[PDB]
RNA sequence: CGACACACGUGCUACAAUGCCCACUACAAAGCGAUGCCACCCGGCAACGGGGAGCUAAUCGCAAAAAGGUGGGCCCAGUUCGGAUUGGGGUCUGCAACCCGACCCCAUGAAGCCGGAAUCGCUAGUAAUCGCGGAUCAGCCAUGCCGCGGUGAAUACGUUC
């Protein structure tokens, strides 16, 4: 806005786990205000990544959001007569932002059937290091250090 | 068309798999199961010989069906359309029957829109 | 639609005309405003010369369409298209 | 749903009760 | 006939829907069907099923002539 | 005023699995109600019908809320997705449902696999989504309108445009 800087909202932590991170993920899950069904699939995922994966899935997630985290993305900027993709020092609220965004949107992306499945399975990728939701990250980073001529154009 | 007048799919429930039978629909699916007593969980697939029959049999004589079962509903239009009333218009032009919209909507009567 | 607890309803008037020339003597060209009057089993063969807001359509009925309504055969709308 | 008839929620939707949404 | 393109005739026995044993021969020592000329309606004198209907409609009606005369 | 080869606007439902169905189990509000609200009983698969107790209404009724939950099914299909269309079969109101009412049941299940250029809303209990009341009203083509609550996010660097 133009007053100033808004507030950034500091979630209740989830019922589970003791984490705002966790209870920030869920949202993105839930669907038409769906809670209880976000804070299923979720826990549900969090189970067959436990099965498949033996160590505390809370670190598993937390390792495959960092993993997401993108340090450099691309923003127009259009000075005079063209639109520059100037690049910027993404920001942290944004990175979480940004991170939350595509392992979702990379889960829906994924083909098996069931809702906790594609979640987990998202999450375990990038515990390694594989899968979409690591794609953009590494297709934004790149873009901006292919466009590392616009720096000074930075704000 | 192990089943009278159509060869229904398989792998799937008796019950819902009849639908695929001209005539033959939800509420006239349990009838006959219930009448032949065949638990609709069972898929077609899976039926006996015995039990393919029964619910062939009964089906095939108490209801019309597929052929005969559009040879009615036409007559019944095309008599409308020989008496030439309202309905026999709207059927004789291609038009909604049910009182519907004409200025607009009706696109299921109309087809897609054609040029001008 | 009308229901069978409540009788066939014919405007009466529209019934005696017609139940008139049954037996007295039929036919003659009636130019009814009943459309509401569902056709009838003695109204065959009359030239019930029914209304439709501006004059009144000739419509020989028969065996083939009574359970109807007089509505039902003078058309309100003159539609030869578009273009 | 919503706009199917044979059907608790299309009747639901509708505010009337048949033979799949029973009083 | 030339040996060796023609699929072998030999006894068949036909199984209509409707009990019908046809004994006749062809390419299949077995085949069953949905319907016999036996069962057939067209076949049947005048088996309309279920629409022997009459014509009554719509000259008939007449559930009340109770309308004054 | 409901026409109808077309050309826009505002919605309903959707195109599915964070879903559809069947059954079972709790949780609101603000309202409305006397040839009104309709208990409970019974007929019918039903709309509804017929009996009948109660309430000038903090009693009594509409009345159940739905999303939700607990179970079972549907295994990726134009399907148990969608309910357009049409035939058939009636109700109910009304003097009268033919153009022209809606509610019930059967069978048919059309287009539609997230939609070009362009464009709308919203910043917190908001958008999203579930359903419920009332006025208008014989019935009402209401997906409307005004209201009512339930569950419940994301994001705002910044002001160049
Ligand atoms: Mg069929
Ligand atoms: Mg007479
Ligand atoms: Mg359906
Ligand atoms: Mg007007
Ligand atoms: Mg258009
Ligand atoms: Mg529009
Ligand atoms: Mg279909
Ligand atoms: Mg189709
Ligand atoms: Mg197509
Ligand atoms: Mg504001
Ligand atoms: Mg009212
Ligand atoms: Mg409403």
């Amino acid at each position: 806005a133009r007053r100033r800087r808004a507030e950034v909202r500091q979630l209740q932590p989830d019922l589970v786990y003791g984490d705002v991170l966790v209870t920030a993920f869920i949202n993105k899950i839930m669907r038409d205000g769906k809670k209880n069904l976000a804070a299923r699939i979720f826990y549900d995922a969090c189970k067959i990544i436990q099965e498949k994966t033996g160590q505390e899935p809370l670190k598993v997630f937390k390792q495959a959001v960092e993993n997401v985290k993108p340090r450099m993305e691309v923003r127009s900027r259009r000075v005079g007569g063209a639109n520059y993709q100037v690049p910027m020092e993404v920001s942290p609220r944004r990175q979480q932002s940004l991170a939350l965004r595509w392992l979702v949107q990379a889960a829906n992306q994924r083909p098996e059937r069931r809702a906790a499945v594609r979640i987990a399975h998202e999450l375990m990728d990038a515990a390694e290091g594989k899968g979409g939701a690591v794609k953009k990250k590494e297709d934004v980073e790149r873009m901006a250090e292919a466009n590392r001529a616009y720096a000074h154009y930075r704000w | 068309a192990r089943i009278a007048g159509v060869e229904i799919p398989r792998n799937k429930r008796v019950d819902v798999a009849l639908t695929y039978i001209y005539g033959i629909g939800k509420a006239r699916a349990k009838e006959a199961l219930e009448k032949t007593g065949i638990n609709p969980a069972t898929r077609v697939k899976d039926l006996t010989e015995a039990e393919v029959v029964r619910l062939r049999e009964y089906v095939e004589n108490t209801w019309k069906l597929e052929g005969e079962l559009r040879a009615e509903v036409a007559a019944n239009i095309k008599r409308l359309m020989d008496i030439g009333c309202y309905r026999g218009l709207r059927h004789r032009r291609g038009l909604p029957v049910r009182g519907q919209r004409t200025r607009t909507n009706a696109r299921t009567r109309k087809g897609p829109r054609k040029t001008v | 639609p009308r229901s069978l607890k409540k009788g066939v309803f014919v405007d009466d008037h529209l019934l005696e005309k017609v139940l008139e020339l049954n037996a007295k003597g039929e036919k003659r060209l009636i130019k009814t405003w009943s459309r509401r009057s569902t056709i009838v089993p003695e109204m065959v063969g009359h030239t019930i010369a029914v209304y439709n807001g501006k004059q009144h359509v000739p419509v020989y009925i028969t065996e083939n369409m009574v359970g109807h309504k007089l509505g039902e055969f003078a058309p309100t709308r003159t539609y030869r298209g578009h273009g | 749903g919503k706009g199917d008839r044979r059907t608790r929620r299309g009747k639901i939707w509708r505010g009337t009760y048949g033979k799949y949404r029973p009083r | 006939m030339k040996e060796g393109i023609h699929p072998k005739l030999v006894p068949a026995r036909i199984i209509c829907g409707c009990g019908n044993v046809i004994e006749t021969y062809s390419t299949k020592p077995e085949i069953y069907v949905e319907v016999c000329s036996k069962c057939h309606p067209f076949y049947t004198g005048q088996q309309r099923f279920v629409d022997t209907e009459g014509r009554v409609e719509r000259f008939q009606r007449r559930y009340g002539d109770s309308y004054r005369k």
